[PDB]
C-alpha cells in the first residue's frame, strides 16, 4: 500500500468497459467519427490496399514508394471497420 | 443544413464562427483531429501555395542575372532539381527550417489556446489596425490561398503534361 | 506576449531584470537552466569571440616576424604554428579560468559566493566609476560580444571555404561562377 503513485500521461481517461461496446474515447482522435465515416473508410482501405498490393506481390528491384505506402491501407481498414463496429454500437 | 452542400448536414465541429467557414466537410475531416490545427495547417498552405503560384509567374515573367547559365532552360520542378545541386534550395530550406522550428512553437501555443492559428503577429506596414478591415483581409487571404493552392496544382500539373511553365502555356497553348 | 518573438509567450524567467532582456528565449532554456549560469556562459563566449575576430582581422594584416608566424588564414595559422606555444596558451587560459573563478567553477558552486553573473572583478583602469556609464556599457559588452560571436562563426568558416583571410575573402568574393 505504500508504493508511489503511478504517473500516467496528460489526459488519460477510463477506457475499461464491460458494455456491448468501449466508450468511443478507446478511439482517441477519431472518436467523433462517424460510423458511416469509418464504414466508408474501411472499405475503401481495403480496396486500395488490396490493389496497390497486388500491384507489388512480385517485388522488384525498384517497387513504387506509393504502392508501398497504399498497401499499407489493408491494415488499416480492419481498425477502421473494428472502429465502425465500435461507433455503430455506441450511439453513432 | 451545410450551405455549401446543401444535402449534408452541417459539419458538427464546423459552427460558422471561422473566417471562410462556409459548412464544407463532405466527408467528415474536422470530426477528426482538433480543428484549431487544421486552420493553422490550411493557413500554411495557403500562404504558402499563393506565395508558390505568384513564383511560378514571376519566374516564368522574369529571372535574376546569371541564373539563366545555371538552370539552362529549366522550368518549375525542372528549375528546382537543378538548383538542389547547385545548392539555393539547400539554403532556402534551412532558413526556411529555422522559421519552421519557431513556427512549431507557435503550433504548440496555439494547441494550448494561447495563440490563435496562422497567427504570427507580422504586420509591418500596419494594414489591419481597424477590426472590419482586419475581418475582411482574413476573409480575402483564406479565399485567395485556396484559389491559390488549386491555381498552383493547376501550373504544376500543366507544366507535367506539357513542359510548359503558366504564363508561357497560356501564350501560346 | 514576448518583445523578440511577438506571437510567443513572454518566458517565465526572463522578466526584464538582467540587461539585454527582450524576451528572447523560443527554445525555453531559461526554465531548465539557472539563468544565472547562462549569463555566465553568454558573456565568457562573447568576450572570447570578440576577441578572437580582432585576433583573426589583425593577424591576416600583421604578423610576428617568425615564419611559422607568417599565416594570412587564421585555420592554417593554428596548425602552422608550434604547438607548444599553443599547449602554452591553454594552460595559462586553464590557470586564469581557475583563479578569476576562485575554484569554485561548477553549476552548482560558481555563484555560491554571490557575485553577479559575467562579473569576474576584471577593471583595471576603473571605467565603471559612473554607473549610467557602467549600465550601458553592460549593453554593449553583450551586444557586441553576440554581434562578435556570429561575426567569428562567419570568419572562421569563410576561412575554410576559401581559405583566405576574413577581408580577403570579402574582397575577392567570385561574382562569375
Ligand atoms: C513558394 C514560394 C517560392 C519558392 C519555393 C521559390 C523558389 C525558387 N525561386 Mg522564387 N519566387 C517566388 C516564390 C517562390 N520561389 C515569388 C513570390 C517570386 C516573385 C517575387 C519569385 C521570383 C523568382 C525569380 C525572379 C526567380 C526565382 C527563382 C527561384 C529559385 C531559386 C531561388 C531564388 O533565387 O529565389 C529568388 C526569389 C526572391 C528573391 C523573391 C522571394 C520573395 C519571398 C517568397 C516573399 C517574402 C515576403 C516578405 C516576408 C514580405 C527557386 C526554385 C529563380 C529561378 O531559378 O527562377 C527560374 C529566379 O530567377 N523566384
Ligand atoms: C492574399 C493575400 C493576403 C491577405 C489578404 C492577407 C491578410 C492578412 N495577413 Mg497575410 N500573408 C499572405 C497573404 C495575404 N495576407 C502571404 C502570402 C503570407 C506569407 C508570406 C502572409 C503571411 C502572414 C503572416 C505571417 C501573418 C499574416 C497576417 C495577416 C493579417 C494581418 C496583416 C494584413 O492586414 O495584411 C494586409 C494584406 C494585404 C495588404 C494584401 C497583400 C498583397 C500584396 C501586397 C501583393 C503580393 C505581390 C506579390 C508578392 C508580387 C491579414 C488577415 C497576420 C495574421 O494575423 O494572420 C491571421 C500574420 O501574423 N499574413
Ligand atoms: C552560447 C552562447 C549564448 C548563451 C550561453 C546565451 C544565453 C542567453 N541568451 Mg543569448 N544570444 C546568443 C548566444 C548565447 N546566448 C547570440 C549569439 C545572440 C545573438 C543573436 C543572442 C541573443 C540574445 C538575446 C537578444 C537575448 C538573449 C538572452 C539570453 C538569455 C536567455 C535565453 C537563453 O536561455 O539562451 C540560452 C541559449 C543557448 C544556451 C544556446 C543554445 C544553442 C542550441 C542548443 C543550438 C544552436 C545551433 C545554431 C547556432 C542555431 C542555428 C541553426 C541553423 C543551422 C538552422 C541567456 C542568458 C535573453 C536575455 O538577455 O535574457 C536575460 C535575450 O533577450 N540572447
Ligand atoms: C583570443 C583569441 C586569439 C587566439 C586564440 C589567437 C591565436 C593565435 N594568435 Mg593571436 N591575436 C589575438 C587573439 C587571439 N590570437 C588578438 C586579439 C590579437 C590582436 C592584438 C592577436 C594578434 C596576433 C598576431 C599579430 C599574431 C597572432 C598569432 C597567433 C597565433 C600564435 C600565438 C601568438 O603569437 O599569439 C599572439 C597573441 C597576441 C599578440 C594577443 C594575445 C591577447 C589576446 C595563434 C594561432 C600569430 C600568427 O600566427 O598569426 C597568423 C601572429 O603573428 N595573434
Ligand atoms: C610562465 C612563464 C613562461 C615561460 C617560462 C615561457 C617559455 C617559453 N615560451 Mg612562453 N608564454 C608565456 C609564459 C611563459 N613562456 C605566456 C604567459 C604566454 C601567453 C599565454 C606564452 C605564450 C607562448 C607561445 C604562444 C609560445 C611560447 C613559447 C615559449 C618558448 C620560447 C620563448 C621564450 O624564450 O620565452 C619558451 C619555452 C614558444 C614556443 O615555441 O614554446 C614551445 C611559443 O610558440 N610562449
Ligand atoms: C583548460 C582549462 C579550463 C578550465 C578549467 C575551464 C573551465 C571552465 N570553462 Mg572553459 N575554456 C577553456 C579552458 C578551460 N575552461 C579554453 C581553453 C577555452 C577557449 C578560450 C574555454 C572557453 C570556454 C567558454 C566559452 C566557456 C567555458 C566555460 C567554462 C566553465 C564550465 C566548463 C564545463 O565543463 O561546463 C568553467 C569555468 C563556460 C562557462 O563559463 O559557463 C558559465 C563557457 O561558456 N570555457
Ligand atoms: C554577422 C556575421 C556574418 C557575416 C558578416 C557574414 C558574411 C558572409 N558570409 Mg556568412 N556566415 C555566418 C555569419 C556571417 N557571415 C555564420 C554565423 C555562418 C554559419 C557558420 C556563416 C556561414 C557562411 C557560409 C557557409 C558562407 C558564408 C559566406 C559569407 C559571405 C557571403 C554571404 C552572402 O552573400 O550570402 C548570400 C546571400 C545573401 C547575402 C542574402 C542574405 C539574406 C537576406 C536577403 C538579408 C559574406 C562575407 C559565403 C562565402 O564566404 O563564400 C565564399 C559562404 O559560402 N557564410
Ligand atoms: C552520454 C553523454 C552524456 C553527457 C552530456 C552531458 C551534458 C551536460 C550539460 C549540463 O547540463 O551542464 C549544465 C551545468 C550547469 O547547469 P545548472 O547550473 O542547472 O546545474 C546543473 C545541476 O546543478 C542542476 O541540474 O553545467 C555545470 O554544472 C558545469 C559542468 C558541465
Ligand atoms: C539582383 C540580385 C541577384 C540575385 C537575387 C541573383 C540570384 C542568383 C541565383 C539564385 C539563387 C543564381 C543561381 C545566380 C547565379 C548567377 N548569377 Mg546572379 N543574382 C543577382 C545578381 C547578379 C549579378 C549582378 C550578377 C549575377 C551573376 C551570376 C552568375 C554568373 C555567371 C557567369 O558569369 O558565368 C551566376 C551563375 C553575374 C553574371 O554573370 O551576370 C551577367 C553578375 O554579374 N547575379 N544568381
Ligand atoms: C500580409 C502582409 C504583407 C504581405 C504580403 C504578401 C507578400 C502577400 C502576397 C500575396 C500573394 C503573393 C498572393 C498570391 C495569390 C495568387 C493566386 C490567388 C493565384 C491564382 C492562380 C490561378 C487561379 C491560376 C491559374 C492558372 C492555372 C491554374 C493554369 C496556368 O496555366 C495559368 C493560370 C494563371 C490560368 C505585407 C507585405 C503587405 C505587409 C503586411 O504588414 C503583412
Ligand atoms: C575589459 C575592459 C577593457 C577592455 C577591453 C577590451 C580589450 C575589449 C575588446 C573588445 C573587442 C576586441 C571587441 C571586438 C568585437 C568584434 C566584433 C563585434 C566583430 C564582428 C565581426 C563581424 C560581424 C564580421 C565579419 C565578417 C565576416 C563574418 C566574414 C568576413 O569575411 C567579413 C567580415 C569581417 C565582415 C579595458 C581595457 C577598457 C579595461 C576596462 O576596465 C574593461
Amino acid at each position: 500500500a505504500g508504493y508511489s503513485p503511478v504517473p500516467s500521461p496528460d489526459n488519460t481517461k477510463e477506457t475499461y468497459w464491460e458494455t456491448k461496446a468501449p466508450s468511443s474515447q478507446v478511439l482517441g482522435i477519431g472518436k467523433d467519427v462517424s460510423s458511416g465515416n469509418y464504414i466508408v473508410a474501411s472499405v475503401v482501405a481495403a480496396v486500395v490496399g488490396a490493389a496497390c498490393t497486388g500491384q507489388c506481390i512480385p517485388l522488384t528491384v525498384s517497387p513504387n514508394p506509393v504502392f508501398i505506402l497504399g498497401s499499407f491501407l489493408l491494415p488499416y481498414s480492419w481498425a477502421l471497420h473494428v472502429a465502425a463496429w465500435i461507433q455503430r454500437n455506441n450511439g453513432k | 443544413m451545410s450551405p455549401s452542400v446543401p444535402f449534408l448536414k452541417r459539419p458538427v465541429a464546423l459552427d460558422g464562427s471561422m473566417v471562410g467557414d462556409v459548412g464544407f466537410d463532405p466527408l467528415g475531416l474536422s470530426s477528426v483531429g482538433d480543428i484549431k490545427f487544421l486552420r493553422e495547417a490550411e493557413l500554411k498552405h495557403c500562404r504558402l501555395a499563393m506565395l508558390a503560384a505568384a513564383g511560378s509567374m514571376a519566374q516564368d515573367l522574369y529571372t535574376f542575372p546569371g541564373v539563366d547559365k545555371v538552370i539552362g532552360d529549366a522550368k518549375m520542378t525542372a528549375v528546382h532539381d537543378k538548383l538542389v545541386s547547385q545548392g539555393a534550395m539547400g539554403q532556402l530550406l534551412v532558413w526556411i527550417g529555422f522559421a519552421e522550428v519557431f513556427a512549431t512553437m507557435a503550433l504548440f501555443e496555439t494547441l494550448d489556446g494561447k495563440r490563435a492559428p496562422g497567427d504570427f503577429k507580422f504586420d509591418p506596414l500596419g494594414f489591419g489596425k481597424n477590426p472590419e478591415a482586419l475581418k475582411r483581409y482574413q476573409l480575402a487571404e483564406i479565399k485567395n490561398g485556396r484559389l491559390a493552392m488549386l491555381g498552383f496544382g493547376g501550373m504544376v500539373h500543366g507544366y507535367f503534361v506539357t513542359g510548359k511553365g503558366p504564363l508561357e502555356l497560356l501564350t501560346n497553348f | 506576449n514576448s518583445a523578440a518573438v511577438p506571437f510567443l509567450s513572454r518566458p517565465a524567467a526572463l522578466d526584464g531584470s538582467m540587461v539585454g532582456d527582450v524576451g528572447f528565449d523560443p527554445l525555453g532554456f531559461t526554465g531548465k537552466y539557472d539563468l544565472k549560469w547562462l549569463r555566465e556562459a553568454e558573456l565568457k563566449h562573447g568576450r572570447v569571440a570578440m576577441l578572437a575576430s580582432l585576433g583573426c582581422l589583425v593577424q591576416e594584416f600583421i604578423h610576428l616576424p617568425f615564419e611559422a608566424t607568417s599565416n594570412p588564414v587564421a585555420s592554417e595559422a593554428f596548425f602552422q604554428v608550434p604547438s607548444g606555444g599553443l599547449w602554452q596558451i591553454f594552460t595559462v587560459i586553464g590557470v586564469i579560468e581557475h583563479v578569476s573563478n576562485g575554484f569554485n567553477m561548477s553549476g552548482s558552486t560558481m555563484f555560491k559566493s554571490g557575485r553577479a553573473p559575467g562579473n569576474l572583478g576584471f577593471d583595471p583602469l576603473n571605467f565603471g566609476k559612473n554607473p549610467t556609464a557602467r549600465a550601458r556599457y553592460e549593453l554593449a559588452e553583450l551586444k557586441n560580444g553576440r554581434l562578435a560571436m556570429l561575426g567569428f562563426a562567419g570568419m572562421i568558416h569563410g576561412c575554410f571555404i576559401t581559405g583566405k583571410g576574413p577581408l580577403a575573402a570579402l574582397t575577392s568574393l567570385d561574382w562569375h561562377q
